[PDB]
């Protein structure tokens, strides 16, 4: 069996989310 | 709590420290605090009404 | 500035999705697979390798299909039946090329082609590239 | 030894004889065609070269083909409509291939397709082959 070499034509950078502290709110 | 219904809770401010320390006779002398770190510890770590 | 690269490195398709085409390795000394998808697939897809030997009636008619045999590297497993094989697997994109060879030349002639003729099995094209013209 | 050819030197297919299939170039700085036919011809074919653009809906999808125009060279003459073509001769041989290239870029999509579609049309092939690669 042979080993296949991949690489792909396109890209498509992530794009995920920050997040961030909410507002103080007494405990 | 609130007037109608008021809960009445043990407490330890900031300034009960400062008044506690300053109230001290002046003619006795120099004095020193004896107390315990977590003591300290929690003391240093008060909080006003905005986070700060 | 462009080169006329069919020159040195012709190709030449080997599968369409409705019928393989023998390839004549014989003239150059090199050569490579290479595979695309023209759409989603549904499973892996294995593809058996075969190699012809000259017909005995024309020295340049193929004969029949000779299943190529394995050739175990310096270390590692081997096919279970000792054969060559190669698998799709499911994973694959649409926009992307997969690349890959045989370790030894055997025959002249060289072929590919499913296992089993699915629809699935539709949507590969096979192309072979040389390198490296002999003659 | 031979290697993996199909790393350095990707290729696909253009058109099978049936159909033609746009293939994106923008990621090799060089390319080129081969032409194969698989039996005898009766008349010339000729060949138009079109090339396409990236869809405004999606920046991965080709949209409508625009012919390639000419460019002509030093000592020569420029093509009486201005625009590029490729015919293939009655006399090929059919165990002999023919390679040529365009010598501009344009869109990032390349295209081939005959001027007619006919029994005759049928009989070639066209494959393309790249070389170097820079992502």
């Amino acid at each position: 069996m042979i080993k296949l070499n991949c690489r792909p034509l396109c890209q498509t950078p992530t794009a995920s989310r920050l997040v961030s502290p909410p507002c103080f709110i007494c405990r | 709590g609130t007037p109608e219904n008021p809960v009445q809770t043990p407490a330890f401010l900031a300034q009960d420290w400062r008044r506690f320390v300053t109230s001290f006779p002046a003619e006795y002398g120099d004095a020193r605090s004896v107390m315990h770190q977590n003591v300290f510890g929690y003391l240093a770590a008060m909080v006003d009404a905005n986070g700060r | 500035m462009n080169f006329n690269v069919g020159v040195d490195f012709p190709s030449f398709i080997a599968w369409d999705g409705t019928t393989s085409f023998p390839v004549k390795i014989d003239g150059f000394n090199q050569f490579g697979f290479t595979f695309k998808v023209i759409e989603e697939l549904t499973a892996d897809v294995p593809f058996n390798i075969f190699y012809h030997e000259a017909s005995e009636a024309d020295p340049c008619v193929p004969g029949p299909a000779i299943r190529v045999p394995d050739v175990p590297f310096c270390d590692g497993v081997a096919t279970a039946d000792g054969l060559a094989t190669v698998v799709i697997p499911e994973a694959v994109a649409v926009d992307s090329f997969c690349a890959g060879s045989v370790p030894c030349f055997n025959g002249p002639w060289i072929s590919i082609a499913p296992v089993t003729v699915n629809a699935d099995s539709a949507k590969v094209q096979v192309t072979v590239t040389m390198k490296g013209a002999t003659r």
